[PDB]
């Protein structure tokens, strides 16, 4: 396979090197694969990737000259499961237009970028379990309300670590059936609100590690199993397992915490086939307990 | 289970005089074994591991110069053992292609 | 000491004579090298090292149910792709 100036092999096309402007109308539509790596492009165009009703991959990394990503840009895409944004150290801004609705997308990744917001999602509407995954991300200081509704009718993960976070408002969560959330290391970020977790399941797995977050919220953790809290330092009260319930391992930072979980407390059939919580750190060197 | 000390080649790119220095190293390559998960339970242990550095040491080398610009200093990363395990986001850029150890905006071997 | 590619297996767990459950298993090539400078020419935060990696996944499935209740998925095909759950 050939194309004018992108690298192609059965029906992928990489489109590579300082050469690449802006993205060629000329790429076929039975495309499956379209990949943006290392290039001049300073806009992604309104409505580019429209019509590639076979495409289900597209890669958006290394572009040290994009800075915006425009409306109706990821439209019209029945089969696309999988974005990549990763390392665009000048793209600060997204259109609250850019993500139409893909019903088959599975994960959005949006790494090392400048972005000063996150993305909306509310008109994505997939039909599929999401991993929206956004690391890295130093611009990005809030988490705003209603900020995942609309994103899926199915359960979500939501990697929103080493970012820039040090506010997240009242019902940030609301719409949304939370499997995983993980908040870890954005240092700035002081508090959770109490209604955080104001309208949405879960969630299920729940990471502040390295976050100067004070208080966990007294509701919203009925459903929570696992908590990850290493250096979070500002914790020291942590709500009890009448409120815990559901809680069943539990990665802290102070050993107190973990003795108070211990001495305290089937199914039809490495797998977990259906006791105790598996509290750390747990040394009986110091105690006190 | 095949992830160990490879013998590799890497570009030391001195941008203000338009050429690359090849510098042979050690990294990691191979191959991990991984489990797509069956039953999607949000507990369920979703985990896959990725060859790279278990522990690493930084190696100063001697770039040279050209005309107008003098010769400069490089440190890079040398991988000193390696494992399949997680990658650390921390340290690594943890993706599916990079722009290849030996990349160079001037050239190739 | 080798590594066998990634492909169908019988999932131990939820298989069951005459409906067994297929799952993609196996081993991918995944690399590490230092990050060349035009790399991090584009990275905000940056990071000395790169990682490239595939992980063995589902190429296509078909949701089914077995043992009472359970929504497993019944993998039809398998190949290297993206890893999602690699990182730290
Ligand atoms: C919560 O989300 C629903 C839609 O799921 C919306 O109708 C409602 O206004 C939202 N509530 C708040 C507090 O924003
Ligand atoms: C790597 O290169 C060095 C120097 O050429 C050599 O001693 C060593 O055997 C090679 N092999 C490995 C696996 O490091
Ligand atoms: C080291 O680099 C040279 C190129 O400079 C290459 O030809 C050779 O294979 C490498 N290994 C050894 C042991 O010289
Ligand atoms: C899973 O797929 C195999 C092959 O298509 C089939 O024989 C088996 O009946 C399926 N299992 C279930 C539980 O439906
Ligand atoms: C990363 O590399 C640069 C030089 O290439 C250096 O400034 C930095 O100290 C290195 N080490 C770490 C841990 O980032």
């Amino acid at each position: 396979c050939h194309h004018r100036i992108c690298h192609c092999s059965n029906r992928v096309f990489l489109c590579q090197e300082s050469k690449v402007t802006e993205i060629p109308s000329d790429l076929p539509r039975n495309a499956i694969e379209l990949r943006f790596v290392l290039t001049k492009l300073r806009v992604i165009q309104k409505g580019a990737f429209s019509g590639f009703g076979d495409l289900e991959k597209i890669e958006i990394s290394q572009n040290d000259v994009l800075e915006v990503i425009e409306a109706d840009v990821f439209s019209n895409l029945p089969k696309l499961h999988e974005i990549r944004i990763e390392k665009a150290n000048n793209l600060l801004y997204i259109n609250p237009e850019a993500f139409q609705n893909l019903p088959n997308l599975q994960y959005l990744l949006i790494s090392n970028t400048g972005i000063k917001h996150l993305p909306d999602v509310h008109k994505i509407h997939s039909l599929q379990k999401v991993l929206l995954d956004i690391q890295d991300n130093i611009n990005i200081h809030t988490i705003e309300r209603n900020s995942f509704v609309g994103l899926s009718f199915e359960s979500v993960i939501l990697w929103l670590n080493k970012n820039g976070i040090q506010e997240i408002h009242n019902s940030a969560f609301n719409g949304t059936q939370l499997d995983e959330l993980n908040l870890s290391d954005n240092n700035n970020l002081e508090e959770l609100p109490n209604d955080v977790f104001h309208g949405a399941s879960g969630p299920v797995i729940l990471d502040i590690s390295r976050t100067r977050i004070h208080s966990l919220p007294s509701y919203g953790l009925e459903n929570l199993k696992k908590l990850r809290a290493r250096s979070t330092y500002n914790l020291k009260k942590l709500p009890t397992l009448e409120k815990l319930v559901a809680l069943m391992e539990a990665s802290l930072t102070y050993p107190s915490h973990c003795c108070a979980f211990a001495n305290w407390r089937i199914c039809n059939k490495d797998y977990d086939l259906c006791v105790d919580v598996t509290c750390s750190p747990k040394p009986d060197a110091f105690n006190p307990c | 289970n095949s992830c160990e000390l490879t013998n590799i080649t890497i570009a030391i790119e001195k941008e203000e005089c338009r050429f690359c220095i090849s510098i042979n190293t050690t990294w990691c390559a191979g191959y991990c074994y991984t489990r797509d998960l069956v039953y999607k339970d949000p507990a369920r242990p979703k985990i896959q591991k990725t060859c790279t550095f278990k522990e690493l040491v930084y190696e100063t080398v001697r770039v040279p110069g050209c005309a107008h610009h003098a010769d400069s200093l490089y440190t890079y990363p040398v991988a000193t053992q390696c494992h399949c395990g997680k990658c650390d986001s921390d340290s690594t850029d943890c993706t599916v292609r990079g722009l290849g150890p030996s990349y160079c905006s001037f050239g190739e071997m | 000491q080798d590594c066998p590619e990634c492909t169908l297996q019988e999932n131990p767990l939820f298989s069951q004579p005459g409906a067994p459950i297929l799952q993609c298993m196996g081993c991918c090539f995944s690399r590490a090298y230092p990050t060349p400078l035009r790399s991090k020419k584009t990275m905000l935060v940056q990071k000395n090292v790169t990682s490239e990696s595939t992980c063995c996944v589902a190429k296509s499935y078909n949701r089914v149910t077995v043992m009472g209740g359970f929504k497993v998925e019944n993998h039809t095909a398998c190949h290297c792709s993206t890893c999602y759950y690699h990182k730290s």
